[PDB]
């Protein structure tokens, strides 16, 4: 029941505090700078010293993923189902969209084209050139059939349709396309659905109860807009002001009817299906990942001092993680931790391989460093002293002569603030010199002979000044061809080349040569 | 407010200790000082003509 | 230079029960209520500086 005596205690148990802490407890009646910079001098004549959460990460880290509990053999298929029924879902979200197979089949009128390669368009698709060729046509075929069902007998092709379509196993990257494509499509049809929606309820005076009645089922044609006005409604006789803004914009929403091939009914059913289905899928694997958040450190605990943080390996580690959980498929009986292992594994060796170096080398690079590592442990004491420096590739599989340059880029960079002898602030780069650095005896003696050539070249013929300075970049840019030369002194050709050694001949003799001699050093 | 004289260590100096009474300014001071290993030499009231 | 402790910790970290530590450092004044109201053994020592 002090507080002063609490800041001293705290300063006296531990000895040791810093400002803040002190700054931290103080007197009721000091807040002011003559009566805390004297109570330093107080602490400071006793027990003297001036300079939960724990901070650092390592912690926090370790007890937010404390908290997630351990999974069972059972709950790993829970999840692992969670995430069949989710993804496969969005899967057939997209089989349903008609853009979606037009895309393929145009792409593909791409391919057979030479407009571009299988590669990209496909990955297989339940497992040959020909063979693709062929299927591709079965798919197409599913296509125009149903094409001209449009006219209640349509549903039923439709599910063959979705089934070929399913068997494909597209690029990640065209199907996140696809995705793509169709979200901004629904976006777009959410922009005339609320261009529309706000010239009748934020403008035009008009509860959304009665707008969206006669609005859903229809929304493209005038039985909510032409046969609606006329109701003798308070809301109603106020939209003949708008009322050609939104039939205006109302070509582009039963557009969207046309391009996409579905009611604008429909779309939203669809894309919102799949937006259910790839929350499901997430919300699966996250909790998938959280429960394995241990695996990671537990492997990571052995990369430690390869250059890495700890924390950066559990972090690219926990990525290879995510990646296995991505991959990873409970049908095959494999055990989820043998497995995860190796991807977390082959993350954080990936990534020390990459930027644990000033100077990034590559991996097969960083390999071959190794096995010559390897190598001269063996000779180490077999030699008495060590392996002859060119005595170690004799059992490498390459030309040999690699290992000094090898050995030479390998060795990382000195830190420039490295204390040097002395130990005073005398550091390693204070004693870096400055080479490209041009010293200012050679800038003068620069200067001057640019002064003295000039004089020289005053010295000639106006033309042959011209010309001598014209064949070199001297008091100009850009020195010229001798043709060039010529084109600017009219008569060309063999005629300049002469004169240009007639020049120095003029220059070459010990009274005009002389001046520039002493540059000669 | 009121100057208290707090002397320890190898030196002294005063500080301000506020309160309404001379008493209460020396009991709030040696409560707040005393307990610390701090001694309480003087209490001085704040004069400051105006 | 670590933090301070309590001396007799070490001693219970040796594994010493309070009577062991007190049966060290102490030395032992019997009292016996033979009869009643007490009595005390005394050594002629003990009374010196008191």
């Amino acid at each position: 029941q002090s507080q002063l005596k609490l800041l001293v205690t705290r300063g006296k148990e531990q000895g040791y505090l810093t400002y803040a802490e002190v700054n931290d407890h103080l007197p009721e009646d000091i807040v002011d700078s003559d009566q805390i910079e004297d109570i330093i001098q107080m602490i400071n004549d006793m027990g003297i010293q001036v300079m939960g959460r724990t901070t650092d990460p390592v912690r926090m880290y370790m007890r937010e993923m404390g908290t997630v509990e351990l999974l069972t053999r059972e709950g790993e298929i829970d999840i692992a189902k969670r995430i069949e029924d989710g993804i496969n879902q969005v899967q057939c979200s997209v089989a349903e969209y008609p853009e979606a197979i037009t895309y393929l089949l145009e792409q593909y009128d791409r391919v057979e084209a030479e407009e571009a390669r299988l590669s990209d368009l496909i990955t297989g698709f339940v497992d040959d050139p020909e063979l693709a060729r062929e299927k591709f046509a079965e798919l197409r075929a599913q296509y125009v059939v149903t094409r001209d069902t449009i006219k209640a007998t349509a549903q039923e092709e439709i599910l063959k349709l979705s089934e070929v379509f399913k068997q494909f196993r597209l690029v990640p990257k065209q199907f996140d396309y696809l995705v793509n494509s169709m979200r901004v499509m629904m976006d777009r049809v959410r922009t005339q659905e609320r261009l529309i929606m706000k010239l009748c309820v934020e403008q035009c005076k008009m509860p959304k109860k009665n707008f969206i009645t006669l609005f859903t089922g229809n929304e493209t044609s005038d039985t909510w807009f032409n046969a609606a006005i006329a109701m003798n409604k308070p809301w109603s006789e106020k939209l003949h002001d708008v009322s050609e803004e939104v039939h205006r914009a109302l070509q582009k929403l039963q557009q969207i009817e046309e391009e996409t091939g579905l009611t604008i009914e429909q779309v939203k059913d669809i894309n919102r299906r799949m937006s259910i289905g790839e929350a499901k899928a997430r919300r699966a694997k996250k909790e998938m990942v959280e429960a394995n958040l241990r695996l990671v450190i537990s492997i990571a605990k052995k990369y430690t001092n390869r250059g890495l943080q700890f924390l950066d390996l559990i972090q690219e580690g926990n990525i290879g993680l995510m990646k296995a959980v991505d991959k990873f498929e409970y049908r095959r009986g494999y055990k989820f931790s043998t497995y995860a292992t190796w991807w977390i594994r082959q993350a954080i060796t990936r990534s020390i391989a990459d930027q644990a170096r000033t100077i990034r080398i590559p991996v097969h690079m960083i390999e071959t460093i190794n096995k010559l590592n390897r190598i001269s442990r063996q000779m180490l004491q077999e030699m008495g002293r060590e392996p002859t420096p060119e005595e170690l590739a004799e059992r490498m599989l390459m030309p040999e002569d690699k290992i000094r340059k090898v050995l030479k880029i390998a060795k990382e960079p000195i830190s420039m603030e490295t204390p040097i002898g002395d130990d005073e602030d005398s550091h390693l780069g204070d004693f870096i010199e400055d080479t490209t650095l041009e010293l200012p005896l050679d800038s003068a003696t620069t200067e001057s002979l640019r002064a003295a050539t000039h004089d020289v070249l005053a010295g000639l013929t106006a033309r042959e000044a011209k010309v001598l300075r014209m064949r070199f970049g001297i008091d100009m840019n850009t020195d010229y061809t001798l043709e060039e030369v010529g084109k600017q002194f009219d008569v060309t050709r063999e005629r300049i080349r002469q004169i240009e050694a007639k020049a120095l001949r003029k220059l070459r003799h010990p009274s005009r040569s002389e001046v520039l001699r002493s540059f000669l050093d | 407010k009121f100057w208290a004289t707090v002397e320890s260590s190898e030196h002294s100096f005063e500080v301000p200790i506020y309160a309404e009474t001379l008493d209460e300014a020396l009991e709030l001071a040696e409560w707040q000082y005393v307990p610390a290993g701090f001694e309480v030499t003087r209490v001085r009231p704040c004069v400051a003509p105006k | 230079r670590r933090r301070k402790l309590p001396a007799t910790i070490i001693l219970r970290a040796l594994n010493y029960t309070t009577e062991q530590i007190l049966d060290l450092f102490f030395e032992k004044v019997i009292f016996e209520i033979r009869d009643n109201k007490l009595q005390m053994e005394l050594v002629p020592e003990r009374l010196r500086g008191e």
